[PDB]
C-alpha cells in the first residue's frame, strides 16, 4: 500500500514534511569585502549606462495641454536632443533600409 | 587491512592518517618546508629545476615506517593506495615515477577563485545575494 | 508556512523558467538602451533570424518608422548583426541576426576601460589616465567613434594633436580595429558564400569525382575564407599613410571602433595570473605576470578561428583542425620568445636574486630557469620545442584549466567530501558502487550524501546496466560516467541566470527608486548632495546607492567566472 517502501537508512521523522526550502540556499562566496579598485569599478559602470541614456541612443520612450500658458511663452526648451539621423553615420555599415531614417 | 574494521571506515582514523602523508612532502619539498613561507609571500625562495625536488614511494614508507603512528605495517600497494586515497582533495600533484608537490597548501591552511577562505559570505540579511542552487 | 503569494514575488520563481541566455541580454539592453531596443534584441535572441516585417507582425510596436529608428540604434550599438540574401525571381529583403560579441563591450565596458587605464606603459600621469578613460568611454558609449568628428570637437589644436598620436599606439595594441562587412555576417552563411562559388567554378567533365571536386573545393574555400579573416583581422593599412612634414597619421575617413579580441586575451591572460598568484608563491609569480605579457598582444586565437562555428567540424578523419591549431601554434616563430627577449621587457621592480636555489640583474640565464620550471611544471604552461626558445600552447592547456576551474567552482559550491568524490570520478574513468570504496576510503554516508547533493548538477552522468534484455535499473547494479561536457554546459547557464538576476534586481531597485535617481543625477545637485535634501529621503539615497555599488560589486566578482567557460 506504499506505505512499507522504506530504506534501513532512511526512518520516519523526516518524511511528510517535505514543502521544501522556498529558494535553495547556498551562499556564494562573490559577495566579499569591497575596496577602492571596486567602488572605482561600481562608480565607472553608473557613469557608463547613464553616458548612453543621456546620449542620443535611448529609443525607449513610447503638460500636454492643447493650450499654451503665458509662462510657457519666452520660457526655456528642456533641451534640443541630436537626432538618430543628425549624429553622422557610415553608409557602408548600414543596410539600405536603414538609410531613410538618416539625413542624407 | 586495517581500513575494514567493525564494517565501519574508521572515520577519525583514516582521517588522521590522509593528515600526515602529505605534512611530509610540505616539509621535504620546499628549501624551508613551510617556514619559508612565514617571512611573506615577497620572500620565498623556489628550487632549481634541476635539483630532484620531488618524493618517491620509498622515501614515505620509510617516515610512514619509523614514525610509529598508525601502530600497523603497511605494504607498499597499500601505501599507493593511500597516496591515491589523497591525491584529491587537493593534497598532492601527480608526476610520472609516483612523485608529489604541493602548491598553494599553505595558503589554503591559512577573484582569485582557488581561494576563498579569504572572501567571507555577505553574511547580512540584505538582498542581492547569489546563490549557486537559485537555478535549480 | 510560506504562502504561494510569498513566493513568485520575493522568491524569484517566474524568473526561473526564463531561459539566461535570453533573460541576460534582454536585461542588458533593457538597462543600457530602452524597452523598445530590448523587445527587439529579444524578439531576435528568440527567432534567431528574421527580417523587418517579422518584427513588425511580432512586437506589439506596428510601426515601420519606430521599428527602423530602434533597429538603426541597435546596428550602431554593434548589437545586431545583419545580411541581404537575394531571392532571383523577385524581390529581395535583408534579414537580420543579433551579434553576440557586440553586447560584451556594454557588459565588459568598467573591465574594458579598467584594462585600458591599467595596462598602459605609462600610467602615473592624472591627466593621461582621464584623458584614456574619456576617450576608450566614448568610444564603448558610441561605438564606431571617428576621428573626423573628434578632431572637430576638440577646441584647442595641441589636445588634438594627442588625441591622433593616442590613436596609432591603441590601435596597435588592437584595442580599436577597423569595422568593415566582416563584423556584420554570420559565420556559416560567409562560409556558404565562400562555398557555393567555388562549386560553381568547376568546369564540367573533370576526370575527377565527386569526392575529389569537394576535397578541393573545401580547402580552396578554407584558404580563401583564413586569407579574408586574416587581412582585417590585424592590419595597420589605416596607420600606414604619414603626409609630409607631419606625423604618422590614421585614416580620418574610416570609423574606429573598439574591439574585444585581444582585450579577451588580456583578461585571460590576467586570470591565468591570479591563477598563478593563488598557485606558486608571489616572488616568481611576480615574473610570470610580465612573462604572458609579452605573448598576450599577439596571442592565437582563443577557442575557434572562426573556421569551427560556420560548419559542421568534421564526420571521419575528425583530428585535422586539432591537428592544424596545434601545427600553427608551433608553427609561430613571433610568439616564441628567449631569455634575451624577456629581459628587455623586465620592470626594475623585480630583482630576480633570491628566486633561485641550485641545491638543497636581470640575468637571461635566471629568466631561463623560471622559464624551465613553468615549461616542466605539472600544468603544461610551455612547451620546449628548442634548447632556450619555448612558447604557450593551447592544444593541452584548455581541457586541464576548464576542468581546473569547473572542478574548483564545485569545491566553492559543495562541501569537502564533494570535491573528494568529484576529484574521485574524474580521474578515475568510469567508477562504480564498489571502485568508489576502493579508491575513496572515506565514510560512505557523507560519500552518498554529497554524490545525491551532486546529482542535481551536470556534474556526473548515471548509466542503467540491464542484467537481463528489458532494460530495469532497479533490477541491477547502476554505475557511473564522467561526460564533461554537459558539466561544463550548466556553467554557462547557471552563472549567466544568475547575472541577468543581478541585472534585473539592479534594474527593478532603479524602478523603484527613479525619481530620486532623477534627482541626483542632475548636474547642479552633482557634488551637492548634502544641503538641499532631506533627511530621511538623503539616508534613503545613501542607502540604495551604496546598495547599488554592492550589487555592481558582486557583478565584477561575478564577472571572473563565465569567460573562462566561455571558451571552446
Amino acid at each position: 500500500n506504499y506505505m512499507s517502501n522504506l530504506p534501513f537508512g532512511l526512518g520516519y521523522g523526516d518524511v511528510g514534511k517535505n514543502h521544501i526550502t522556498e529558494f535553495p540556499s547556498i551562499p556564494l562566496p562573490i559577495n566579499g569585502p569591497i575596496t577602492n579598485k571596486e567602488r572605482s569599478l561600481a562608480v565607472k559602470y553608473i557613469n557608463f549606462g547613464k553616458t548612453v541614456k543621456d546620449g542620443p541612443f535611448y529609443t525607449g520612450s513610447m503638460t500636454n495641454d492643447g493650450i499654451e500658458r503665458y509662462s510657457d511663452k519666452y520660457l526655456k526648451k528642456r533641451k534640443i536632443g541630436i537626432s538618430i539621423d543628425d549624429h553622422p553615420y557610415n553608409l557602408n555599415l548600414f543596410p539600405n533600409e536603414l538609410y531613410n531614417v538618416m539625413g542624407i | 587491512g586495517p581500513w575494514f574494521t567493525d564494517g565501519e571506515l574508521d572515520i577519525e582514523f583514516i582521517n588522521s592518517l590522509l593528515t600526515i602523508v602529505w605534512r611530509f612532502i610540505s616539509e621535504n619539498t620546499f628549501p624551508n618546508g613551510f617556514k619559508n613561507f612565514e617571512n611573506g609571500p615577497k620572500k620565498n625562495v623556489f628550487y632549481a629545476p634541476n635539483v630532484k625536488n620531488y618524493s618517491t614511494t620509498q622515501e614515505i614508507l620509510e617516515f610512514i615506517t619509523a614514525a610509529q603512528v598508525a601502530n600497523v605495517e603497511l605494504t607498499p600497494s597499500n601505501i599507493r593506495s593511500l597516496c591515491e586515497v589523497l591525491v584529491y582533495d587537493d593534497k598532492l600533484e601527480k608526476v610520472t615515477h609516483d612523485c608529489y608537490r604541493v602548491t598553494l597548501e599553505s595558503i589554503l591552511q591559512m577573484f582569485s577563485i582557488f581561494n576563498y577562505f579569504k572572501m567571507f559570505p555577505a553574511s547580512k540579511h540584505d538582498k542581492e545575494v547569489v546563490y549557486f542552487d537559485e537555478w535549480t | 508556512l510560506v504562502t504561494p503569494e510569498d513566493v513568485m514575488t520575493i522568491s524569484s520563481l517566474e524568473q526561473r523558467t526564463l531561459n539566461p541566455d535570453l533573460f541576460l541580454y534582454k536585461e542588458l539592453v533593457k538597462a543600457h538602451l530602452g524597452e523598445r531596443a530590448a523587445s527587439v534584441i529579444g524578439m531576435l535572441v528568440a527567432l534567431g533570424r528574421l527580417s523587418v516585417r517579422e518584427l513588425v507582425e511580432k512586437i506589439d510596436g506596428m510601426d515601420v518608422d519606430s521599428v527602423k529608428t530602434t533597429l538603426v540604434s541597435l546596428t550602431q550599438l554593434r548589437c545586431v548583426k545583419y545580411l541581404q540574401e537575394t531571392a532571383i525571381s523577385g524581390k529581395k529583403t535583408t534579414y537580420y541576426y543579433y551579434n553576440e560579441e557586440g553586447i560584451h563591450i556594454l557588459l565588459y565596458s568598467g573591465l574594458i576601460i579598467d584594462e585600458i587605464i591599467t595596462q598602459m606603459r605609462v600610467n602615473d600621469e592624472e591627466e593621461h589616465k582621464q584623458l584614456v578613460a574619456e576617450i576608450v568611454q566614448n568610444v564603448i558609449s558610441l561605438g564606431s567613434l571617428t576621428v573626423e568628428d573628434y578632431l572637430s570637437s576638440v577646441t584647442s589644436d595641441s589636445m588634438k594633436y594627442t588625441i591622433s598620436s593616442l590613436f596609432v599606439q591603441l590601435c596597435e595594441m588592437g584595442y580599436l580595429i577597423q569595422i568593415s562587412k566582416l563584423h556584420y555576417t554570420p559565420i556559416e552563411d560567409l562560409w556558404q558564400f565562400l562555398y557555393e562559388k567555388h562549386y560553381k567554378n568547376i568546369p564540367r567533365n573533370s576526370p575527377l569525382s565527386d569526392l575529389k571536386k569537394r576535397s578541393q573545393a573545401k580547402m580552396n574555400a578554407k584558404t580563401d575564407f583564413a586569407k579574408i579573416i586574416n587581412k582585417p583581422n590585424e592590419l595597420s593599412q589605416i596607420l600606414t599613410v604619414d603626409p609630409k612634414t607631419s606625423l604618422r597619421i590614421v585614416k580620418p575617413t574610416v570609423s574606429l571602433t573598439i574591439n574585444l579580441d585581444r582585450f579577451m586575451k588580456g583578461r585571460r591572460s590576467k586570470q591565468l595570473i591570479n591563477l598563478a598568484k593563488t598557485r606558486v608563491g608571489s616572488v616568481t609569480a611576480q615574473v610570470y605576470k610580465i612573462a604572458l605579457r609579452l605573448t598576450e598582444q599577439k596571442s592565437p586565437k582563443i577557442r575557434d578561428p572562426l573556421t569551427q562555428t560556420g560548419l559542421l567540424q568534421d564526420l571521419e578523419e575528425a583530428k585535422s583542425f586539432q591537428d592544424e591549431a596545434e601545427l600553427v601554434e608551433e608553427k609561430t616563430p613571433g610568439l616564441t620568445f628567449n631569455a634575451i627577449d624577456l629581459a628587455r621587457h623586465l620592470p626594475a621592480e623585480l630583482d630576480l636574486r633570491g628566486s633561485l636555489l641550485s641545491r638543497k640583474p636581470h640575468s637571461a640565464s635566471l629568466i631561463n630557469s623560471h622559464l624551465k620550471i613553468l615549461a616542466s611544471s605539472n600544468f603544461p604552461f610551455l612547451n620546449e620545442t628548442k634548447p632556450g626558445v619555448y612558447y604557450v600552447p593551447y592544444s593541452k592547456l584548455m581541457p586541464v584549466l576548464k576542468s581546473s576551474v569547473y572542478e574548483y567552482v564545485i569545491a566553492s559550491t559543495l562541501g569537502p567530501s564533494a570535491m573528494r568524490l568529484s576529484r574521485c570520478i574524474r580521474d578515475n574513468k568510469l567508477v562504480s558502487e564498489k571502485i568508489i570504496n576502493s579508491t575513496a576510503l572515506m565514510k560512505e554516508k557523507d560519500i552518498r550524501s554529497t554524490l545525491a547533493s551532486l546529482i542535481r548538477y551536470n556534474s556526473v552522468e548515471i548509466q542503467e546496466v540491464p542484467r537481463t534484455a528489458d532494460r530495469s535499473a532497479s533490477r541491477a547494479v547502476f554505475l557511473f560516467r564522467c561526460k564533461e561536457t554537459h558539466s561544463y554546459n550548466f556553467m554557462r547557464q547557471n552563472l549567466e541566470w544568475n547575472m541577468a538576476n543581478l541585472l534585473f534586481k539592479k534594474e527593478k531597485l532603479k524602478q523603484e527608486n527613479s525619481t530620486l535617481l532623477k534627482k541626483a543625477n542632475r548636474d547642479d545637485v552633482k557634488g551637492r548632495e548634502n544641503e538641499l535634501l532631506l533627511p530621511s529621503e538623503l539616508n534613503q539615497l545613501k542607502m540604495v546607492n551604496e546598495r547599488e555599488l554592492n550589487v555592481f560589486a558582486r557583478l565584477s566578482r561575478l564577472l571572473s567566472l563565465w569567460e573562462v567557460f566561455q571558451m571552446a
